[PDB]
């Protein structure tokens, strides 16, 4: 039920960043990105998610301009939402 | 005109045609294998 | 063909024809292989089934 | 051996013989090998500037946060797609400069912005991106270091020539014209301006070094001498093509890149980025052009990235 | 065709004509293939049915 | 399927010269083919398989 | 050429056995090569 | 073959020996030069040790 | 045809083959040492 | 295992032409092998062992 | 005898040739013993 | 180990041609060796030993 501009698996940027729209099917453990335990890192708590784009579970992301991610996803550029 | 008697030209022709057909046969086997492996058309 | 095609060897020298065929065929075969290797059909540097220098 | 017909282009007046020939099949495969990566979707250009949202932005200050993020995604694909963001970034700390790739990349941003804004006499409106050189590799495939040449016994001084070297397109000319002319700025002109002897001290050996450089320039752009010269008078600007004027500025552009952008990074670059003489991998015509008269066959990539221009 | 066309071999050497035809045909055959390969009809580098260098 | 009288080929072509031509052609061909193979991805000398022996130093 | 008809029979016999022998070695060498480094 | 010895009734034993000797020496030089041009080079491989390093 | 009599061609062939096998035998041994020292496949 | 009649090789090949060829080949091979070795790490002339004699004067 | 030596002459030359060749090969072996001790290459 | 009949070599190889070749080979070999050594660290002419003779 993904919108038309959703980030898709064939997107080059998704490949380089190891994006998935379900963070439990992601490589969050291997990267061991700092700031939280890798078992709690998803899109809803990332600094790069734009809550003012998209709707529902399909919000905007800065790294994916013109596209939408899922709030339950993850990629290797994960950074704690301090703001 | 070539030195060959009418019977010699008959014998050389029989052997020439059978050998050329066999070479063409080898060519066909090789081109089938090549077509199976790498069709070019 | 024709029943009297054998008489072609009364006109053309059998020995010279044979050697010319052998010479032509070896040259054509070398030529065609070179022509094919210079096209997309090249079968040596296509990394099929694998690239063996990436294995090192 | 190649097969006819070649591609042809007339450069000069009919019968003067200024003509270019190329292989049609190699051109088609080169065009395939110089495809530009499709530009990212446009981002929202509104909101706060990067100068006031992030902690250690020294170059891209006036980009919006969206345009800034878009730029970081783009450079990752152009430079370090296999490694990702953390090729240039300390995990968990985007502002930290405590990794050598970020320090280098910051100067690379200034390099590209200087190229796109100040060197249009060379790069026109096409410009350059990180991709132009890096092509998806952190280390550009066609960077160069000063070439020491073949070994000599201790009692014989190397000649710097008389050796089969790709750098001068497989001539036996002085095989390192890059260091004296595209790094240092030695004089390239040797032709006299007067018919009679008396006022031209240039030497035959200077002619050979210059000739070697022109092989490298021609080979780097995939052209013959007649792309820029009428070879009945190599020195005569009035009979040259406008590409020669462009090439003149490009030589000075290349000198600026190596002396002012690459060389000052030598101490922070690892030893793996250095030649036998300790010099850093750096830039020649081949680094951008890669055997094409225009990098990427003139593909306009920089124009879709406002952060790749000055102020 | 004329009934007495066979009389052509009373005035033209059969062996030279046979050799002349063979030489002309081989040359023409090579010429036409190289010509066709230099046009849009080229069947070697047309990536049809597939590009084999693209398989890896 | 060969013919029974194929041996008569040696009544037309010199068997010694054919032998020397065959030996000469085959040696040339073998040298040419090895160098061709050594110039492709299939090169078995500079492939660092099983190991790179320059890396041992 | 000079050879008699029986001298052609004898040479042809040794030539064909030898050539088949050479061709058999070529097949084995290509089998070893296919097993070691298949090229298609 | 049992009658293979007759090869010396066809091919001069003296030139064949010379050709074998000449061919084997060149081949031996060629193969050494080929192997020394690759990773298998055993002379400049610093094995067991680099002797130029020993002198620095 | 070469000048050798039939017996001469027999005697020369016996020594030639014996010598060539000795040479080929040495070649295998050298290759075995080369493979033990620096296996190349 | 050599053949008892191997001496008969000098009934076929000229001993004189053979001896000159061996000498020439051995001289050239010797020159060739020395040069190849000098081109590698094995060089015994420019290795500065036992000492470097040019340093002594510069 | 295509070279012109008799059978006894071919036997005498062979004996002296093989001995001289072995003596040369002895020298070659002795030289290589010293080189391996001085500068082993494998 | 040398043979008692080694003197018979002069029944085989011309003494005149051998002597000329030896002195020619030795002269050329001696020039070559002096050349090699000068081109290396062993150079005894440009080593400034016992002193450099080029005064300012
Ligand atoms: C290269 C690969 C080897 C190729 C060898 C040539 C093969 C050949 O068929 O030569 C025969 C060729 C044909 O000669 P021919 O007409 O049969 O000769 C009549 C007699 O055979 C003439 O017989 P001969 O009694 O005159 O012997 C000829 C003379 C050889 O004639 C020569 O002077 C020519 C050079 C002989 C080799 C010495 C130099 C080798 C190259 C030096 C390179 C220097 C680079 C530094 O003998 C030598 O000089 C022996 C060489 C001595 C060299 C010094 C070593 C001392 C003894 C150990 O003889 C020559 O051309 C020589
Ligand atoms: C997709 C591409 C395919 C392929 C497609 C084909 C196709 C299709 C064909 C071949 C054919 C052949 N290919 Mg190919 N080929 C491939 C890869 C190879 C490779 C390689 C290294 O990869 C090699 C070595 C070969 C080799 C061969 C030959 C066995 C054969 C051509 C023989 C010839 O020209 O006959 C010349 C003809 C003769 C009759 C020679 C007769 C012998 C005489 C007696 C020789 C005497 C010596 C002579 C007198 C010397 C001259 C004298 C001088 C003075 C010394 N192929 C790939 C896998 N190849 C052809 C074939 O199999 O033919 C049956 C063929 O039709
Ligand atoms: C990695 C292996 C390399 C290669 C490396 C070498 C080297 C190295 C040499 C040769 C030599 C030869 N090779 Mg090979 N060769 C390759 C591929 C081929 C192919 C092919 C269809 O791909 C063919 C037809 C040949 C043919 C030939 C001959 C022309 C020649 C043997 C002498 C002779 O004339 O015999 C002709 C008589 C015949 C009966 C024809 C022989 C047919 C051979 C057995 C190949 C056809 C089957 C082939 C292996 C099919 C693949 C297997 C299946 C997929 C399972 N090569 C590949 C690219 N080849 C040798 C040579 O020149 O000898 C003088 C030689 O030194
Ligand atoms: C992937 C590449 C493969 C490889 C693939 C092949 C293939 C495939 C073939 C060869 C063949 C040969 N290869 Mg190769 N080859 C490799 C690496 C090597 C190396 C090396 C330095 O690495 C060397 C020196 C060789 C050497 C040789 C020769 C022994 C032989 C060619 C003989 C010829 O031309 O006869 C031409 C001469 C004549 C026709 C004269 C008449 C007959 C003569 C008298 C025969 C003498 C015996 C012959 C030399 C015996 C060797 C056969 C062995 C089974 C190898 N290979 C690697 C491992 N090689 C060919 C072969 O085995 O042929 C049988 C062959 O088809
Ligand atoms: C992996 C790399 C290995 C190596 C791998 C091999 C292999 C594998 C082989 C050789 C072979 C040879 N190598 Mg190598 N080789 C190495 C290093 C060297 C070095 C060096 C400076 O490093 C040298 C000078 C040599 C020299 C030689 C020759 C002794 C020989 C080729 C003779 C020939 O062509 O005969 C051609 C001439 C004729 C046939 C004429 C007829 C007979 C003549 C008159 C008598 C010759 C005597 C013969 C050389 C005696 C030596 C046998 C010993 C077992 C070595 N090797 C390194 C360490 N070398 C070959 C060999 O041993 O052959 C048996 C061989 O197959
Ligand atoms: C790191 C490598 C080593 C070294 C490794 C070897 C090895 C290993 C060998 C030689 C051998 C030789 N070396 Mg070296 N060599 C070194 C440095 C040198 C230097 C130098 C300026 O540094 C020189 C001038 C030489 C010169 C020579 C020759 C004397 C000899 C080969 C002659 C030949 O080809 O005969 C060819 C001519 C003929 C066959 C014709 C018949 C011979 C006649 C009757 C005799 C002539 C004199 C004879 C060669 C004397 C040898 C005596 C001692 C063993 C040296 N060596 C360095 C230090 N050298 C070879 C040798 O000793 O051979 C026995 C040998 O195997
Ligand atoms: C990957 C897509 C990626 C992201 C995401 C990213 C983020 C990022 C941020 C947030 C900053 C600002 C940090 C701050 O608070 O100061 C920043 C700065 C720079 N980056 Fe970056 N970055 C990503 C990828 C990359 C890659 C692959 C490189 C190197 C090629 C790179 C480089 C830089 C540089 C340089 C800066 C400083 C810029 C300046 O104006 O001074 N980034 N990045
Ligand atoms: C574009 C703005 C851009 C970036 C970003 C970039 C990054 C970058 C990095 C991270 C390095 C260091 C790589 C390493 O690990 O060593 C680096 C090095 C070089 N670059 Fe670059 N680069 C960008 C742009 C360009 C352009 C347009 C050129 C060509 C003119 C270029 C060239 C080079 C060279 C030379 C080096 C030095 C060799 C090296 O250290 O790898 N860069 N760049
Ligand atoms: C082709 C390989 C080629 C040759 C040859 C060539 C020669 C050449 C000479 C001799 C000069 C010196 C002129 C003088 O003495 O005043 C010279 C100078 C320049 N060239 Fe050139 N040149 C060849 C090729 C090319 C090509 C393809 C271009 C254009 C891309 C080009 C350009 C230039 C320029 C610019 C100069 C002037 C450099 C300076 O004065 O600083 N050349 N060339
Ligand atoms: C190296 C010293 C060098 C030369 C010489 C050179 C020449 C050159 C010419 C002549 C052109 C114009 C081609 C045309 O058809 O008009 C040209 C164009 C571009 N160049 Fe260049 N160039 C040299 C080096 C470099 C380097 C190192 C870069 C990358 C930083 C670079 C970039 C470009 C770009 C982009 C263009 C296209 C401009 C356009 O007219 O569209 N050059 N170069
Ligand atoms: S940058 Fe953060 S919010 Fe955006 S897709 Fe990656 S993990 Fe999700
Ligand atoms: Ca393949
Ligand atoms: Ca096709
Ligand atoms: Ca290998
Ligand atoms: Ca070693
Ligand atoms: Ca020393
Ligand atoms: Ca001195």
């Amino acid at each position: 039920a993904a919108p038309a501009n959703a980030v898709t698996a064939d997107d080059p940027t998704a490949i380089a960043l190891k994006y998935n729209q379900d963070a439990t099917k992601s490589e969050r453990v291997a990267a061991a990105r700092p700031g939280l335990p890798p078992e709690e890192q998803h899109c809803a708590n990332c600094q790069f998610m734009q809550a003012n784009v998209g709707e529902g579970d399909w919000k905007g992301c800065q790294l994916f301009p013109g596209k939408l991610i899922n709030v339950n996803g993850w990629c290797a550029s994960w950074t704690l939402k301090a703001g | 005109l070539t030195g060959l008697t009418d019977d010699e030209a008959k014998e050389f022709h029989a052997i020439f045609m059978q050998s050329m057909y066999a070479w063409f046969g080898l060519v066909v086997i090789a081109h089938l294998l090549a077509w199976l492996y790498r069709p070019w058309l | 063909m024709n029943a009297n095609l054998y008489k072609i060897w009364l006109i053309l020298d059998p020995r010279r024809v044979l050697v010319s065929i052998v010479a032509f065929q070896i040259v054509l075969g070398l030529l065609i292989h070179m022509i094919v290797l210079s096209t997309d059909l090249n079968w040596l540097d296509d990394n099929i089934p694998v690239s063996y220098q990436a294995l090192g | 051996c190649e097969g006819p017909p070649p591609g042809t282009e007339q450069i000069g007046y009919r019968g003067v013989g200024m003509e270019n020939y190329y292989n049609k099949r190699q051109r088609a495969l080169s065009i395939q090998a110089n495809q530009p990566v499709e530009s990212l979707p446009a981002a929202d250009s509104t909101g706060p500037k990067a100068s006031e949202v992030y902690q250690n932005v020294q170059v891209l200050k006036d980009l919006s946060v969206g345009e800034f993020t878009r730029t970081m995604v783009a450079v990752t694909t152009w430079v370090s797609p296999k490694e990702g963001c953390n090729y240039c970034h300390v995990p968990g700390n985007w502002a930290s400069d405590d990794i050598y790739t970020k320090v280098v990349s910051r100067r690379m941003f200034e390099l590209v912005r200087a190229a796109n804004s100040d060197w249009k006499a060379h790069v026109a409106e096409t410009g350059v991106t990180c991709y132009t050189c890096h092509r998806g590799n952190p280390v550009p495939k066609y960077a160069w270091v000063t070439d020491p040449g073949p070994k000599y016994p201790s009692g014989l001084k190397p000649t710097g020539q008389n050796y089969g070297s790709k750098t001068v397109a497989y001539a036996s000319l002085p095989f390192d014209p890059l260091t004296p002319f595209l790094d240092q700025a030695n004089e390239i002109r040797i032709t006299g301006n007067a018919a009679l002897a008396g006022s031209n001290p240039a030497s035959l050996k200077q002619a050979e070094w210059t000739f070697g450089l022109m092989m490298n320039i021609s080979d780097s752009l995939g052209v013959g001498c007649t792309f820029c010269h009428n070879t009945r008078a190599f020195n005569d600007w009035t009979q040259s093509t406008p590409k020669r004027t462009t090439a003149w500025y490009a030589i000075r552009h290349v000198r600026d890149i190596n002396q002012n952008y690459i060389w000052p990074l030598n101490d922070v670059l690892p030893a793996s980025r250095k030649g036998p003489y300790g010099d850093p991998l750096r830039v020649s015509c081949m680094t951008c052009h890669q055997a094409v008269n225009k990098p990427l066959y003139g593909a306009q990539m920089a124009k879709d990235y406002p952060g790749l221009y000055k102020t």
